[PDB]
Parts: structure tokens; sequence; C-alpha cells
């Protein structure tokens, strides 16, 4: 059934770049939607047991990033329905 | 004509009759309340 | 609502013209209901643009 | 295409067929040679899809019966407005709502029962309302008794329009099937006309009645200096003082200067701390959002003008590869059978009613609703139970569609029967999820039960013991704390005070407190996940095995309400698709009994109660949940034993009717069990051994006295299990919280 | 090519009167002309009688209870409260028993000229000829002319300062 | 049409005593079988003629011994001077006889269609009580029209209260 498992990475630029340059200031991210996450993973990446439930820019930009990323890669498989 | 035949069925007669005996007891317990004698 | 220099009716008629441009594409018969449907859609798009241009940003 | 084709003068309106009971079914007009004709007179009285296969005559019957239902609903609501008018203390309640307990029904003075007339203040006694009608009326803006008499009068008038309506639509103008299968128009008028104009016109009522009136009552004006709702529309000068945006008229509406309507309409959320309810500015703005959004939503169905969809060209385009055929067939499924539509509409109606229950405890939408806790309680509880039963009707009427109106020709390789091709893999993983959740939702209670009983309280699942803090609920609850500044940008307060900031105290009574969810509430949520998955197991087993099981490979031939097949296959008692609905009603009583027992005890420990000075806190049970919900001795002691003290000591007082509806509802509960455990092969010749005692005295009844049938004899066991078991919790709840709230 | 518009024909010729057949938008093609013709006539009525109601708005002998609300918005501010809700009522109750069977009976399919045959102490109207339809056609042209006159008389004051009509010529 | 009106030619009626015509613009005689509505029309017109002659004859100022009227409406003084006498209870109760005893089977004669649904007998007249063709119809139209004008005219006789609060004789002493 999975006839065309061609590419995945086209969704990534398809989801980061559509949310990076829109800032939309007064929310959690005063910067863009993805810069407020990729900036907020390198503080925690080098073996940090922190990041509690009050850690807004990590935990919130986990779900609000992956819920569009999942949908846009699923629609990337819908991007092999016209084949 | 047939309306009285509907009013002669089992539940309708049972409500026009148990409504009546229930009215006998309720009206006979406002007029004579607390009747433990007789 | 002021005249021809840039205001709210300036940015409604362009949404209605691109709305009736959609009606030329979405079952593009030249009947009445292209106008009554599609000018209504560009009217929805127009109202969604106008206050959205009014809330976050200068009009 | 779309047109209206209606037969006129269809059925004569004589009383002739009332004299033939059981006229309707050709299998039943034989006359009663047994008493089972009596009961089958009633179970076949609404098998409209089993009188005659002609869908036109069926569809006329049902669509005319709907107006009978709405006739009873308008008689009922006119009853509520008249009992609010004549009998209630509503005008007195409107003076001080936090002191006067709401009551309408004033019990007639016969022997003793005048003690049920509770002295609820207002200079007049009577049994206390817990339905919360007065909070709906203060939100409506009903000032004096005259609008209740007039609205009850209009309730009778609409009841007459529904009686004359259904009479007019079965007999002397009844439509064809081509009128009924016009479903793009039916959605096109319900999404827009019913719901759209309902919410829009209700926004008109709230803005031009409720906003000025519940601004004047929010100022605290007695209902004498308040003018008529009427008198706000004759001149804007009585509303321009209250909201200065009425002075500009509709000119800022049509110029799209909707910033100017910030006085009338806003997005605040939270709760008004004076009245304890929602801001009616938010509620009127809300119904405008449903108004524009539903009126937009109506126009997606092409009817006459070639503009819109049909359902067919939508469903056929979802031809996904894991289903193969896609939804090819469902528009012929859902426009020929009514039980399928009843399954969908009952499922979504019941789940909407549960959504109603949650959104009424945590965002109390009526003024002074969360300050009289019984109306706060039971309006949660009641919309749960119709929120429950209407789901099982889904599991009934999705079963009936699979038995009666299923057709494999129209329904070949689509999304529907490709489920039935792997219904073993459906029911088997529901089976696994039920056992996994049962161990991990109830074995935790046996565990903490034993660990508290074995003394080793360190080995429990308490706060102090092995903690099971619900991570996700606390996290997204914290997102809702961080709503009104971050993401709901134009908000001011949170979506509720069940999420975020400090509590709302209205008249020394706690409106809503931020509910903390820790390590006991976790396990009760896994109860709810568990007992939802069991009813989903029984009601998907009752639909997927409705027609051709691998045990009995002809249930479509046997029917829907067949009892069984026999002692063969080692016994196949209780095997029909009806019987899974029979079991889903018990598990309905379980699942909702622990939904409301989770409610009425976590919100007597973590929300409700009173406050004293310096912001001090005092719940009704006093924080006695998280140390006590983790066991079952803590559950049964601290809730079902300790909360009984205001039900059981209620004799001599005004709550004593509940003390009668507590005992007797135990009775009916246990009286159900006689119908559940025994069977008609006992009762039939017990009865016939009594028929000997009538034949001896020539008191032989002509209608021969059978016992009940099997499906009846179990259906009555459900219908007493639920009336008895539900009315126990009914009288226990209302007898509990009236003695406090 | 129906003699008013651009060279684009109109299907409609089925007994509506006023033979010009002016359908640019083809609303006739989606709504029946008995209904709409009763709206042409029926708006024409209010155009007539409201036009000379504005001609008699500032004129000779009154019911004599006024002198301040000579304007039009001010008329809809003063009279609506007390003196004009029965001007709503006595044509509402006329309308629910007259116009409802008229328009609903014509759109249901009854054969009737949508003028709802009424009081006629005047008119030629005995010769079943074009002179009846000449008074029909003159009636609807006078109606729409009065209607355009009502946007005139509405716009002769709002962009002129809430003033009168005949006083504008000074 | 058969109606002297806009248009509805003989929907279900046309031989009833409308001497000026059959009015019927709204769909009641469409589906109400018309005998019910005729019994209701005639009973309402009789009781309304009794109502209007009640109001006028009481407004000629007559009491055995009661209060000054100042009105024949507005329940406490008039109506609950009468009820607290224990007096209107019987004048309701005898009509509670009349309708259930001789109006209900009379209405059963308005069920089957064998009544001409007015007709409680009752002509105590010589030289003018014609049960036949001419004077029965042209006088039944008199009861009908005077009863309808009794219905509306009793409507105005009730509703002259807000700007009046006085008698209708005092309304005649006012403009
Ligand atoms: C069908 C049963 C029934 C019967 C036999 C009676 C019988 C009676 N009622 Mg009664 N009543 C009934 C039902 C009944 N009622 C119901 C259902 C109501 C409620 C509407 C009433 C309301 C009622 C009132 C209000 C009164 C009576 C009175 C009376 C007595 C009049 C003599 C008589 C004993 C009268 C009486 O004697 O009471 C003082 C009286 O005043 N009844
Ligand atoms: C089956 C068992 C049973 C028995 C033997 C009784 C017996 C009695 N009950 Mg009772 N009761 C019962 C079950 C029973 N009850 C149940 C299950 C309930 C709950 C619904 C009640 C609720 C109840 C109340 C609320 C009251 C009684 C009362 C009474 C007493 C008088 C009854 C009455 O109204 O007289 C009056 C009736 C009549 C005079 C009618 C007889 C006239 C005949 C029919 C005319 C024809 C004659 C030839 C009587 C001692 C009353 C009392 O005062 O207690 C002592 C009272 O107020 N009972
Ligand atoms: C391209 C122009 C444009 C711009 C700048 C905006 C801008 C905005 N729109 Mg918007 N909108 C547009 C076109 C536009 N819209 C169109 C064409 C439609 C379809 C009719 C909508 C329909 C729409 C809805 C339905 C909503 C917004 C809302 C919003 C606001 C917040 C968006 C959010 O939640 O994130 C923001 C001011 C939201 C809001 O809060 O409005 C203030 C909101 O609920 N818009
Ligand atoms: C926009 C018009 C409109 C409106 C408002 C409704 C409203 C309703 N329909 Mg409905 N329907 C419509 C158009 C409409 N329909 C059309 C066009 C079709 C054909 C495709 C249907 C086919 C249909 C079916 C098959 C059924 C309904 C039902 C219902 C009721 C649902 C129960 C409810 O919500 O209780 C809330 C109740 C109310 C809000 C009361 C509203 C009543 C007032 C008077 C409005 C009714 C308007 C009425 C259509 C006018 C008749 C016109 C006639 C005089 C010429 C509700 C009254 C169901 C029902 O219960 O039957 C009655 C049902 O089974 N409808
Ligand atoms: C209190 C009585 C009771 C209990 C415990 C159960 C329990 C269960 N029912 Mg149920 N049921 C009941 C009454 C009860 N029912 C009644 C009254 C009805 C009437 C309508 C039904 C109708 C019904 C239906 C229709 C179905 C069930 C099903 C199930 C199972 C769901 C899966 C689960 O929870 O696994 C977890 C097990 C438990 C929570 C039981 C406790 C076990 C503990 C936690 C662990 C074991 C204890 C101990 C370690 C044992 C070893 C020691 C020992 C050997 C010495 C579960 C066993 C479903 C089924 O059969 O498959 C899923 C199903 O379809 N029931
Ligand atoms: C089903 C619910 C449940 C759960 C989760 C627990 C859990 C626990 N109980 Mg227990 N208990 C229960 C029910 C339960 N109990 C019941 C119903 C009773 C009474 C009949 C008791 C009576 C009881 C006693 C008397 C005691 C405990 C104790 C304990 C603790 C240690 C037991 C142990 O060694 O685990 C055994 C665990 C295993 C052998 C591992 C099997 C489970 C694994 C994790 C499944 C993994 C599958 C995996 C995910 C598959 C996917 C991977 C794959 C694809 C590769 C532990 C917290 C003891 C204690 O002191 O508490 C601290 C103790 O003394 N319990
Ligand atoms: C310029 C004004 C004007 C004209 C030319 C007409 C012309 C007409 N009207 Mg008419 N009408 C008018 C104003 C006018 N109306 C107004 C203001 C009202 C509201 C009261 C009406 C109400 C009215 C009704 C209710 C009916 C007519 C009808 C008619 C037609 C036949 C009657 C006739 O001979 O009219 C002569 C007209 C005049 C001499 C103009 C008076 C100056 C005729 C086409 C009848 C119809 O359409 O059916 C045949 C009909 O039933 N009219
Ligand atoms: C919901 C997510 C489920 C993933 C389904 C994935 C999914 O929807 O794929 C879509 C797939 C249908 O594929 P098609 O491309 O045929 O879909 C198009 C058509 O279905 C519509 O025309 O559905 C299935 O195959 C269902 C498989 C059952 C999968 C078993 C899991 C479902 C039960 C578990 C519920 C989990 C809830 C977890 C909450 C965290
Ligand atoms: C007094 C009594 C009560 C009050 C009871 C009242 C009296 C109830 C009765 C009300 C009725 C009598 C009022 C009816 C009014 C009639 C309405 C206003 C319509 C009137 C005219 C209609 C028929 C229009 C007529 C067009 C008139 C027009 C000129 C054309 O030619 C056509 C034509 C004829 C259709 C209480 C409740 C107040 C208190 C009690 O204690 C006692
Ligand atoms: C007939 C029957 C009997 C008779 C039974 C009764 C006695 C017959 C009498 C019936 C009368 C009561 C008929 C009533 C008719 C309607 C009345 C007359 C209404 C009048 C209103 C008119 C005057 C208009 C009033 C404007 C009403 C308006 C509101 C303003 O304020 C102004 C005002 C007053 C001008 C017998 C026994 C005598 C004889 C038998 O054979 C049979
Ligand atoms: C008790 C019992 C019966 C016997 C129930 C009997 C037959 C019905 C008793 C109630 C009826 C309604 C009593 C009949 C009374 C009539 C209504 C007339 C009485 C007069 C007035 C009440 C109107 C069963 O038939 C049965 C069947 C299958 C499983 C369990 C059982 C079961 O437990």
């Amino acid at each position: 059934y999975p006839l065309n498992p061609a590419v995945i990475f086209i969704a990534l630029i398809g989801w980061s770049a559509v949310a990076a340059i829109p800032s939309n200031i007064p929310v959690l991210g005063g910067t863009g939607l993805t810069q407020a996450f990729l900036a907020s993973i390198q503080r925690l990446l080098a073996q940090y047991p922190t990041g509690p439930k009050l850690d807004d820019p990590f935990w919130f930009y986990l779900i609000v990033y992956h819920v569009g990323l999942f949908a846009l890669l699923i629609f990337g498989q819908i991007g092999y329905a016209g084949y | 004509m047939n309306l009285k035949k509907y009013l002669s069925t089992a539940p309708v007669v049972a409500t026009l009759w148990l409504f009546l005996t229930a009215g006998i007891l309720i009206e006979l317990n406002r007029f004579f309340p607390d009747s433990l004698f007789y | 609502m002021i005249t021809i220099p840039y205001t709210i009716p300036t940015i409604m008629v362009i949404s209605n013209l691109v709305g009736v441009a959609v009606g030329r594409y979405a079952l593009g018969r030249s009947d009445l209901t292209q106008l009554i449907a599609s000018m209504c859609f560009g009217h929805i798009i127009g109202v969604g643009i106008v206050l959205g241009l009014s809330n976050m940003g200068v009009i | 295409q779309v047109k209206v084709v209606v037969d006129r003068d269809v059925v004569p309106t004589s009383f002739e067929k009332w004299a033939k009971p059981g006229h309707f079914s050709r299998s039943l007009a034989k006359g009663p040679k047994t008493t089972t004709w009596i009961w089958n007179l009633h179970a076949d009285a609404h098998d409209f899809d089993s009188h005659t296969s002609s869908l036109e005559e069926v569809s006329r019957k049902i669509f005319s019966a709907h107006f009978g239902q709405l006739a009873i609903i308008f008689i009922w609501l006119s009853g509520m407005y008249f009992h609010g008018a004549r009998f209630s203390n509503y005008v007195a309640w409107l003076s001080n709502p936090t002191g006067i307990k709401p009551s309408a029904q004033v019990v007639w003075p016969i022997v003793g029962q005048q003690i049920l007339n509770a002295d609820v203040g207002g200079g007049m006694q009577g049994i206390q309302i817990t339905s919360g009608l007065f909070q709906l009326w203060r939100a409506s803006g009903i000032v004096n008794e005259l609008q209740l008499y007039v609205t009850a009068l209009g309730g009778l008038g609409m009841a007459g329009l529904m009686i004359f309506a259904g009479w007019f639509h079965y007999h002397k103008a009844a439509p064809k099937l081509e009128w009924f299968q016009n479903v793009e128009s039916m959605l096109n008028h319900h999404l827009a006309g019913l719901l759209g104009l309902g919410s829009l016109s209700w926004a008109g009522h709230q803005i031009h009645v409720s906003l000025p009136i519940n601004k004047l009552l929010d100022a605290g004006v007695a209902p004498s200096s308040i003018p008529l709702p009427h008198e706000f529309i004759l001149n804007r000068n009585l509303m321009a003082e209250l909201y200065p945006s009425f002075q500009q008229g509709l000119v800022p509406f049509f110029t799209l200067n909707w910033k100017q309507y910030s006085d009338i309409l806003t997005f605040k959320g939270g709760l008004s701390p004076v009245t304890g309810g929602l801001w009616l500015t938010d509620v009127a703005h809300h119904h405008l959002a449903i108004a524009v959004l539903f009126l937009v939503a109506g126009h997606m169905y092409r009817t006459n003008w070639g503009i819109g969809h049909s359902i067919k060209q939508i469903l056929e385009a979802h031809k996904g590869p894991l289903t193969g055929e896609g939804h090819k067939g469902l528009y012929e499924i859902l426009t020929t059978s009514w039980h399928a539509n009843l399954a969908i509409n009952l499922a979504m109606l019941g789940s909407l009613s549960i959504i109603v229950a949650h959104h009424m405890y945590a965002m109390p939408p009526y003024p002074y609703l969360a300050t009289d806790y019984p109306t706060q309680l039971s309006l949660f509880t009641h919309h749960m139970w119709i929120g429950g039963f209407c789901i099982v009707g889904a599991g009934a009427h999705a079963a009936i569609y699979m038995v009666r109106d299923y057709s494999p020709t129209v329904n070949f390789n689509n999304v529907l029967d490709r489920m039935i091709r792997h219904r073993d893999a459906i029911i088997s993983h529901l089976n696994w999820v039920c056992i996994f959740l049962g161990m991990h939702s109830f074995g935790l209670y046996i565990h903490n039960d034993t660990m508290r009983a074995l003394g080793r309280a360190q080995d429990m699942f308490s706060d102090t013991a092995i903690q099971l803090q619900p991570v996700f609920a606390q996290w997204i609850q914290q997102i809702h704390t961080l709503a009104p500044g971050n993401t709901a940008v134009n908000a001011l307060a949170t979506a509720s005070y069940a999420f975020g900031a400090d509590t709302v105290t209205v008249g020394s009574k706690i409106a809503m407190m931020p509910i903390k969810l820790g390590t006991a509430d976790f396990m009760v949520h896994h109860i709810h996940a568990f007992t939802i998955h069991v009813t989903t197991l029984i009601l998907l087993k009752g639909v997927l095995y409705a027609r051709n099981s691998r045990l009995i490979p002809d249930k479509a031939n046997l029917g829907f309400r067949f009892p069984c097949d026999g002692p063969g296959r080692g016994g196949t008692c209780q095997v029909s698709a009806w019987d899974h609905v029979f079991l889903g009603l018990f598990w309905m009583y379980n699942a909702l009994s622990i939904v409301i027992f989770h409610f009425s005890w976590k919100m007597q420990s973590d929300v409700w109660g009173t406050v004293t000075s310096n912001g001090a806190i005092s719940h009704i049970t006093g924080g006695n949940f998280a140390q006590s919900a983790i066991t079952i001795n803590g559950w049964l002691r601290d809730f079902l034993w300790a909360q009984a003290s205001q039900v059981i000591q209620s004799y001599g007082s005004s709550l004593s009717a509940y003390g009668l509806m507590f005992l007797g509802a135990h009775f009916v509960w246990a009286f159900s069990l006689m119908f559940l455990f025994s069977g008609r092969g006992y009762w039939q010749e017990l009865i016939e051994s009594i028929v000997w005692a009538h034949n001896k005295l020539k008191v032989a009844p002509a209608i021969a006295p059978r016992a009940l049938s099997i499906t009846q004899g179990r259906a009555v066991g459900v219908a007493h299990y639920l009336l008895g078991g539900i009315a126990t919790t009914w009288a226990f709840f209302l007898a509990r919280i009236i003695a406090v709230g | 090519v129906p003699f008013a518009p651009v060279p684009e024909a109109v299907r409609e010729s089925g007994l509506a009167g006023s033979e010009a057949e002016f359908d640019p938008l083809m609303i006739t093609s989606y709504l029946p002309i008995s209904w709409m013709r009763e709206s042409e006539v029926k708006h024409g009525r209010i155009a007539m009688l409201a036009f000379v109601g504005t001609l008699a708005q500032q004129a000779y002998q009154f019911p004599w209870y006024k002198g301040a609300p000579t304007t039009l918005v001010g008329a809809h501010d003063h009279f609506v409260t007390t003196a004009l809700a029965q001007i709503l009522l006595f044509t509402s109750a006329f309308e629910i028993v007259a116009g409802v069977p008229a328009a609903i009976q014509t759109v249901r399919g009854s054969g009737r000229l949508p003028g709802y045959y009424g009081f006629d102490p005047l008119g030629l109207w005995g010769k079943d000829e074009a002179s009846r339809k000449r008074m029909e056609l003159a009636e609807v042209k006078n109606g729409r002319l009065a209607m355009i006159a009502m946007l005139a008389l509405w716009h002769q004051e709002v962009l002129s300062g809430g003033m009168g009509v005949i006083e504008q010529l000074v | 049409p058969s109606m002297p009106f806009l248009k509805r030619p003989s929907k279900l009626d046309g031989s009833l005593p409308g001497g000026e015509g059959c009015f019927d613009p709204l769909g009641f005689t469409e589906v109400f079988s018309l005998e019910w509505l005729r019994e209701a029309e005639i009973k309402h017109c009789r009781v309304a003629m009794l109502a209007v002659l009640g109001v006028i004859a009481q407004e000629f100022g007559t009491f055995d011994f009661y209060n000054a009227k100042s009105k024949l409406q507005l329940s406490p003084d008039l109506h609950n001077q009468f009820v607290q006498n224990g007096a209107l209870q019987q004048i309701l109760l005898f009509v509670c006889a009349w309708e259930f005893i001789v109006g209900l089977p009379a209405l059963i004669e308005s069920v089957n269609g064998n009544r001409e649904p007015g007709y409680f007998g009752f002509d105590p007249l010589k030289l003018g009580g014609t049960v036949g063709s001419a004077q029965w119809k042209r006088m039944q139209a008199g009861e009908l029209r005077n009863g309808r004008l009794a219905m509306i005219a009793f409507g105005g006789f009730f509703h002259q209260q807000l700007l009046t609060k006085q008698g209708i004789i005092e309304q005649l002493a006012h403009f």
C-alpha cells in the first residue's frame, strides 16, 4: 500500500519556514513560532534534567509544532495521492 | 360513536376508575384525616 | 466610510472582484447565482480582511 | 432537485381505529389469546420501521410523531413557566438570591406531606427547586410574574400548534418521501434556520433584554425600579446610559467599526464576581459568533441553485487506499434508513449533553447558579444521564440498522463493512483495552486498599506514597492558566476558574475554585476511561456482531429482539444485538454512577463550600478527597457513608421525601433483580399453578395469563435497575446538598 | 434582444405586463413573476401614497397635534412611539388576511393578475383591451417613478441638512 | 371568485348565512370541518350579545345593594365584591349545568352533522318565529351580525380603560 515513500524533509521546510518569519509578538514567542522553540531547545539539549510543566517555550512549542508537522507530513503523503 | 369504545378499553377505564377510587381516598382523607379508629 | 481615497470601501470591492473571479472558476456559469453567491463570498473574504486589517495593524 | 410534494387528506381522523387496539400491526391485530399480546402492543407501538416496509408511510408516521414530542415539551415548559408564575417564590428570590432557596412546587396539604413544604424564605414555603430554572430566568431577564404567565400561555399556544401540526402532517397534509430525502435542504435549514436564527435572535434577546436588565440587577436594583425589557427598545436613552454604544446605532456595524460595540459585546471570560455567572456581554457576543458561524455553515449544500455540495460527491471523494471503496454508499445508507440517523443523532446528542454537563459546572453560565450548589450539582448530573442513555440508543439503533435495514448490495467494499471484515480485531482490542484499564484503574484501588489496610501506607498511591500525578492534565490545565495574555490575546480572564486564578466568592459562597488534579483524580480518570471502554466494547460488540456472528451466523433472520437461539452451542442465552444494549444500560449506570460520584465528591472537597474573612477557605467535606479517593474504604466511608448523614437523618424535616425516595429506590433496585436472575420458565407455571386456583372458582381470565417474554422479562429488569439505582443517587444527591447549599 | 438591454435575449414573456422585459440579472429565471410582479405593484403602491404623503407632509389642514416633527427621521422618532404603531397594526392585520392569501395564492399557482382586484369607481376598465394594460403599464411606470422619487426625497435632506422638499427650490 | 373579495371561490362554504358574502380569508375552513367553527361562532355571538347588554344595562346604574361601579371590569370591587358575596359561584354553576347537560349532547349533534349548529329550539314568539326558509335565514343573519358587532363592540367596551378609567357613559361625556 505505501506506494510512494519518496521524501519527508520537504515538509520540514514546509513547516518551519511558514512559521519562522511570522513573529506575531504578544504570544509566548515574541520572535517567530519556530525560533522560540529552536532557540529553546539548545539551552536544554546538553543533558539537562530541567524543563518542568511551567517551561512554556519548550513544552508548548512541542505540541503546537508537532501537531502541524504531523499534519503536514500526513498531507505530504496526500501529496502522493495525485500519483 | 367509537370514542366510547376507546373509553371502554383496559387502561382508560383503569385510570377513570383508579382515579375515582384514589379520589375517594384523597377526598376522604382531607375530610376525615387521621382515621385510625373504625 | 469615506470616499475613493483609501478606506474601508476601497478594500471591499477588490475582495468582491476577486470573489467573483472565484465564481468564474467555481462552476463558472454566467448566471445570477454566480453574483449572488460569489459576491457574497468575496464579501465574507472582505469582512474577514477589513477587521483583521484593523485589529493587528494599520487599516 | 428540490420541490415540495405533499399528499393531502391521507388518513381519516375518525376514532374508529382507537376501538381496535393493535390495529397497526398485521401480526398483532389477531386479538389477545394471551397476555403477551398486551405487552407486545406497546413494544410494537413504535416499531415504525416494522409496521410496513413502505418508507413513505413510515416517514409520515414518525415526522408526525415528532410534533407530539414537541407538544409534550411545550406542555412541559409551559408547566415550568406557570409553576414559576403561580406557585414559585421567584419574585421574592429575585430580591436576594443567595439567601432565599428556590422553590416552585407547593405541596397540597394532606396527611403529613405538608411537612415537605420547606420554609425556603420568600414568605412562602414549598419543596425546593434544584432544576435551576430561576437562574435561567434571571439570565433571561424575566422581572415579574406577568412574563412567566404570558410565556406559559405562549407555551400552551405552541403546544397547540404542535398538536395541530402533527395532526395536520399525518392526516390532511402529509408529505411524500421525495420531501423527506431532501437532506441538503434539511441540513441547509437546520444549520442556518434552526440553529443560526436561533442563536442570532437569542443574541437579540440578550442584548435588548438581558444586558440592560442584568446590568440593573448587577447594580443591585430591586425589580420595581427596573423598567420593562420592552421599555428599553422604545428609546435608546434608557440603554445609552447603560451602554453608550447604543447611541451610535447600527452605523458602526455597517461601517465595520466593530470596535465601537465593545460595550455590548466583549471577550472576557471568567465569571462576574457579583452575580457568580458568565458575563452576558460575553454570552451575547458568543451567540453572535454561533450566529454568523452557523449561518455561514448552512450554505454548503446545493439544493436548487447549482451552488453548494451534495453529500454524495463529498463522500465519494474520500476514496482512501486503506478503505478501498471509500464512503461510497453512506448517502444511500443515511437517506433510506431512520435507525442509522437515530444512531448518529443519539450519539452526538448524548455526547453533547455530557459536554453540556461539564461546561455547566466549570463555567457556570447563569447568574447565582454556582452559589446555590444543588442547581449547580444536578444540572451537571441530569445532563449526564440523558447524556448517557442517548449513547446507548446509538448502540441500539446502530444495531437495528445492522439487523433490519442493512443491505450488502449497496454496502459492498466501503468504509462500513470493511470494519465488519475485521470486527474480531475491533472487539479483541477493545477487549484488551478493557482488561488493561480495568487492572490499571481498579487494581490500583485494591492496591491502595490493601496497603492502607496492611498498614504500609508508604506503599500506596497517595500524595506521599508512590505518586501518580496526572502530568498531561496539569500541563494543559496550566496552558489554560496562561491563556488570556498569551494566546487568547484579546481575552482578559481565563476560560474558566477551573483552570487558573484565584477563586470567586459570591456572598460567602465559592463559585469556582481552581481544581487541583493529583494522583487520585488520575485514577478516577482511568475509571472513566475504563467504564467508557467497556460500554464501547458492548455497544460495538452489539453492532459488529449484530447481524452474522461466528457463533450464530443468522441473526438477521432471527431479528433484533430475539432472546437467544437455544441451549445448543452450549447455550446461547442473551446473544442478540438487543442484549448488548441490555448490558450497555447496566454499564451506563456504572459509568455514570462513578462520573457523578467523582463529581459530587471532588467538588465537595476541592471547589464548593463557604469562605470566611481574610480569604480563608472551607470546603463542604474540607479537602477530604486526595487522601481518601485512593482507596475504596475511603471511598465508601468518606463518601457513601459520611454523605448519607443528611439524607438518613432527614425524617421529620422537609427533606424527608428524599428519605422516602432513598429507601424505595433501593426497593425498586432490588426489585429489578427478580426479573434479572429468574426466568419465565419458572414464572410461567408458577402462574399456571395459580391459574389452577382460578379455574377452580371460574375466575379464569379470558385473555390467557402468560408470564412475560424473555426480552421483556429482562428489559423490565433493566428498567427497574435504572429507575431504582438512579433514583437512589437522585435522592441522595439532592438530600445531601440542599441540607448544605 | 428585448429592446432595453445589451444584445442578450430574455426568456420571460409570460403575462407580466409592462412589455420591455428588463432582465439583466435574470431574477425572473429563479423567482416567479406573479410574486415579484405583486412586489413591483406593491412597492409601487407605497411609492405613490408615501410620495404624496411627503407632499402632504408640509401642507394644509392636519389632524393638528404637531408643529415640531415636520422632519422625517423626527417623524420616525415622534410618531412611532404612540401615534404610528397602529399605522403598523391596521395594515399588518390587513396584510395577514389580504396579502398573505394574495401572494401565497398566486405563488401557489392560482390564475390572477397580481393587483388583487379591488375598489374601482373610476377607470375605463370595461373594455377588455390594451387600455386596461395601458393603465397597468402606466401604473407600474408611475410606481417605479415614485420609487426613484422616494430615494430622491430621502436624499434631498440627508445630504442637505434634514430639510424639506419644496423648500429646497426656495 | 364566489367570495366578494380578493380570491378564494367556495373553499368549503358558500351557502352559510353570509348575506354580504363568505369572508374566510385564512385557512381555517381548509381543515377544521366548519361545523365546529359554526357552533363556536354562534355560541360566542350569543354570549357576546349578553356581554354587551350586560355592560350597557349595568352602565345605566342598577344595584340591589352594592358599591358604586365606576367600571364594569377590573376584578376586585365589581367582580370580587360579587364573589365574596358567594354569589357568582352559582351563576357560573348553572351554566356549568347548561353546557354539560344541554350543550354537550347538542355538540354531539354538532358532531354527526344533523343539527344546523345553532338551534336550541327556543322560539317563544307568535307571528315572526318562522322555522322555515325566509325569516329563519334572514333573522339568523341578524343574530349573527349583531353578535359579531357584539364581539368587537364588547372588545372596545373592554379596552376603553387606559386613557379613560371611567364608564363608557363617561366616555360619551368625553369628546
Ligand atoms: C429554517 C426552517 C426550519 C426550521 C426552523 C425547522 C425547525 C425544526 N425542524 Mg425542520 N425542516 C425544514 C426547515 C426547518 N425546520 C425543512 C426545509 C425540512 C425539509 C427538508 C425539514 C424537515 C424536518 C424533519 C424531517 C424534522 C424536522 C424537525 C424540526 C424540529 C427539531 C426539533 C427542535 O429543534 O426543537 C426546537 C423547536 C423549535 C425551535 C420550535 C420551532 C417551531 C417554529 C414555529 C418554527 C417552525 C417553522 C415551520 C417550518 C413553519 C412551517 C411553514 C408552513 C406554515 C408553510 C425543529 C422545530 C424534526 C421534528 O421534531 O419535527 C418537528 C424532524 O423530525 N424538520
Ligand atoms: C463487581 C463486579 C464485577 C467485576 C469485578 C467485573 C469485572 C469485569 N467485567 Mg463485568 N459485569 C458485572 C460485574 C462485574 N464485572 C455485572 C454485574 C454485569 C452485568 C451487566 C457485568 C457485565 C459485563 C460485560 C457485559 C462485560 C464485563 C467485562 C468485565 C471485565 C472488564 C475487564 C477488566 O476490568 O479487567 C480487569 C479486572 C478487574 C478490574 C477485576 C479485579 C481484578 C484485580 C484488579 C486483579 C486480580 C486479583 C487477584 C490478583 C487475583 C489473583 C489471586 C487469586 C487467584 C487468589 C472485568 C473482569 C467485559 C469482559 O468480559 O471483557 C472485557 C465485558 O464485556 N462485565
Ligand atoms: C493491576 C493494578 C496493580 C498495579 C499496577 C500494582 C502495582 C504494584 N503492587 Mg499491587 N496489587 C494489586 C494491583 C496492582 N498492583 C491488586 C489488585 C492486589 C490485591 C489482590 C495487589 C496487592 C499487592 C501487594 C500485597 C503488594 C503489591 C505491591 C505492588 C508494587 C510492586 C509489585 C511488583 O513487583 O510489580 C510486579 C511487576 C511485574 C512482574 C512486571 C510486569 C508488568 C510490566 C511492567 C508490563 C510491561 C509490559 C510492556 C509495557 C509491554 C510492551 C513492551 C514490549 C512491546 C517489548 C507495585 C506498585 C507490593 C508493594 O510493596 O508495593 C510497593 C506488595 O507488597 N500489590
Ligand atoms: C373583564 C374580565 C377580564 C377581561 C376580559 C376581556 C373582555 C376578554 C375579551 C376580549 C375581547 C372581547 C377583545 C376582542 C377585541 C377584537 C380585536 C381587537 C379585533 C377587532 C376588530 C377585528 C375583527 C378587525 C375587523 C376589521 C375591521 C375593518 C374596518 C374591516 O371592516 C374588516 C374587519 C371586519 C376584518 C379580566 C381578565 C380583565 C378580568 C376578569 O375579572 C373580568
Ligand atoms: C332572541 C331570543 C330572546 C332574546 C334574547 C336577547 C334579549 C336578545 C337581545 C340581544 C341583544 C343583546 C343583541 C346585542 C347586539 C350588539 C350590541 C347592540 C352592541 C352595540 C354597540 C354599538 C352601539 C356600537 C357601540 C360603539 C362601541 C365603541 C367601542 C365605542 O364605545 C362607541 C360606541 C358606543 C358607539 C327572546 C326570549 C326575547 C325571544 C326569543 O324568541 C329568542
Ligand atoms: C415476576 C416475574 C414475572 C411475572 C410478572 C407478572 C406476569 C406481571 C405482573 C404485573 C401485571 C401488570 C399485573 C396485572 C395487573 C393488571 C394491570 C390488572 C390489575 C388492575 C389494576 C392494577 C389496573 C415474569 O413474567 C417474568 C418473566 C421473565 C423473567 C422474570 C419474570 C418475573 O420475575
